């Protein structure tokens, strides 16, 4: 417990106090992450610091006179060169490379310190299993596996200068919302957990180990819900997903009485004078932020995105609607009535959804 | 007696104060190999409440600007009176 | 200077604590030694410590005050001396 807390401070001091931009810090930086690192001059106004490890190389070139960094490359000593560590922005010609991006484009190095993190996370659980060809493919595999299920989901690679692959949605205004970030985190629990190569096949419209041999230990792949934040909070049922897939389950703190806004809307006789609201919730709401889809489990992906667009869509907005200060509103776990005027389930089309909102807006106005 | 009095008034006075005080606590933590966080977190924001009062000091030459006009307001009332 | 050197030793502090109890209580020292100096400075000079806000307002008021009680004693003489 000693090692554990020590680590956890140590990880509170890292994200507390980043450190400034400077070639010393960036050096020491790396150092701390076991990196090995050189500085050349490759001229009296250039030099590069060029850090390495098992399979990355990071060249980081540094303009003397400027006090600023020029540029910033990233090599693979593996057999997979394509490794995208550029951001997906749609429209410009110009990739914007992330690592240069987390050392010109915010104040300190916690941007930089969290995507080396991941490159080295990469790093050092690649071996037959190659974790920066499988993590680029992957993308591609959600990608179709979402077009054959007929998900109105867009995946992005690499936004807002961060490693990972982000789920967008369409928002009311056409703009892209991102719902949830997929990645590869360290496994805390089980060090001996087995990763495998799961490939999305056309022709089976399944999931599929092709290759049982290649496994990776002690890695997950986490898919973690991105909240536009406690209204914006997503709630599952407690027994919507096995609690083995929960990495990170926000526990209240027995010392602020939150219960979901929902279970307090039960509770407090403040609602529109014209509804009366019944709750057929058989379990308790829990709020979950990261789940482990490793595995067996990524047919979870389409499943868990359905209910927190369901639940953004419908819950959010019937909450938010007969919270403003007679109709009989029955609100269960997958399904909403409405008297005899309107139903939609999470089964239904967005467009039922939509169509159940604006209806039940009309009312309550 | 009273220069004591009005340098206890201004703000970075106890700025430096708390964060004499936060170090002292740092210290002793670190004396008994036992580092508490909220003592480094509590030296960092009060570390960065004085580099603010750092530069809240700067714009300073206000007061000098003021003390030249006074010097100006006084030689022009010296040299009205021998007229 | 002591800003910056406290900045850096704050740093390698918070970068390595792996470092063997020999460095950390020898930069911790040091940091006691730069807080040490930064206290005595602030001690030997009166003038920091006023510097370390509705005054420069009403001396404000009353430079410009007595400067406009001066023009206007001034434009009495010139409208009374022209004669």
């Amino acid at each position: 417990s000693y090692v554990e807390t020590l680590d956890s401070m140590i990880e509170l001091f890292k994200d507390y106090k980043p450190g400034s931009i400077t070639l010393e810090n960036i050096t020491r930086l790396c150092q701390t992450l076991g990196l090995e690192s050189f500085t050349e001059e490759l001229s009296n106004e250039l030099s590069r610091l060029s850090t390495a490890s098992k399979i990355i190389v990071i060249d980081v070139d540094y303009n003397k006179k400027q006090d600023r960094i020029q540029d910033v490359k990233l090599v693979l000593a593996s057999n997979f060169d394509n490794f995208d560590y550029f951001n997906q922005r749609d429209g410009e010609h110009e990739k914007s490379n992330i690592l240069l991006n987390s050392l010109t484009k915010y104040p300190d190095l916690k941007a930089f310190h969290n995507n080396l993190k991941f490159l080295y996370l990469l790093d050092a659980y690649s071996h037959k299993l190659d974790l920066f060809k499988y993590f680029t493919e992957l993308s591609h595999y959600i990608r179709q596996c979402f077009q054959d299920n007929c998900c109105d989901f867009k995946v992005r690679t690499n936004l807002n200068d961060k490693f990972g692959i982000y789920i967008l949605t369409q928002g009311i205004n056409g703009k892209e919302v991102p719902l949830a970030k997929i990645y590869l985190e360290e496994n805390k629990s089980d060090s001996q957990y087995r990763f495998y190569e799961y490939i999305y096949s056309q022709e089976t419209k399944s999931w599929i180990n092709e290759s049982a041999e290649n496994f990776s230990n002690g890695i997950s792949l986490v898919m973690e819900i991105v909240a536009n934040a406690y209204t914006d909070l997503i709630w599952f049922p407690e027994d919507f997903i096995s609690p083995e897939l929960i990495i990170d389950k926000v526990t209240c703190s027995s010392n602020s009485s939150s219960s979901p806004p929902i279970i307090d809307l039960f509770s407090n006789n403040n609602y529109n004078s014209r509804i009366q609201l019944m709750n057929d919730f058989t379990t308790k709401l829990i709020n979950i932020k990261k789940f482990d889809i490793s595995n067996d489990n990524l047919d979870l992906i389409s499943e868990i995105l359905k209910w927190v667009q369901w639940s953004r869509i419908v819950l959010q907005n019937v909450f938010k609607l007969v919270s403003t200060p007679v109709l009989q509103l029955i609100v269960s776990e997958d399904h909403i009535i409405l008297d005899t005027i309107s139903e939609c389930n999470l089964y239904d089309d967005v467009k039922c959804w939509s169509k159940f909102i604006e209806k039940f807006q009309d009312i309550v106005s | 007696t009273n220069s004591e009095d009005k340098l206890s008034k201004v703000q970075l006075y106890e700025d430096l104060c708390r964060y004499e005080d936060t170090l002292s606590k740092l210290v002793e933590s670190v004396d008994r190999f036992k580092p508490n966080l909220d003592i480094a977190k509590d030296l960092i924001r009060t570390d960065e409440a004085l580099f603010e009062n750092v530069k809240l000091l700067a714009e300073d030459n206000i007061y000098r600007n003021l003390q030249k006009i006074d010097k100006d307001s006084e030689e022009l009332d010296s040299k009205t009176r021998k007229i | 200077e002591f800003i910056p050197h406290i900045f850096y030793s704050l740093h390698q502090i918070r970068k390595d604590p792996n470092n063997l109890s020999n460095q950390l209580e020898t930069l911790t020292g040091s940091i006691r030694h730069r807080l040490k100096l930064c206290k005595s400075l602030i001690s030997e000079n009166e003038d920091t410590k006023d510097l370390l806000p509705s005054e420069w307002q009403d001396i404000i008021h009353q430079r410009e005050q007595e400067l406009q009680i001066k023009r206007d004693v001034l434009d009495d003489l010139y409208r009374k001396l022209q004669r």
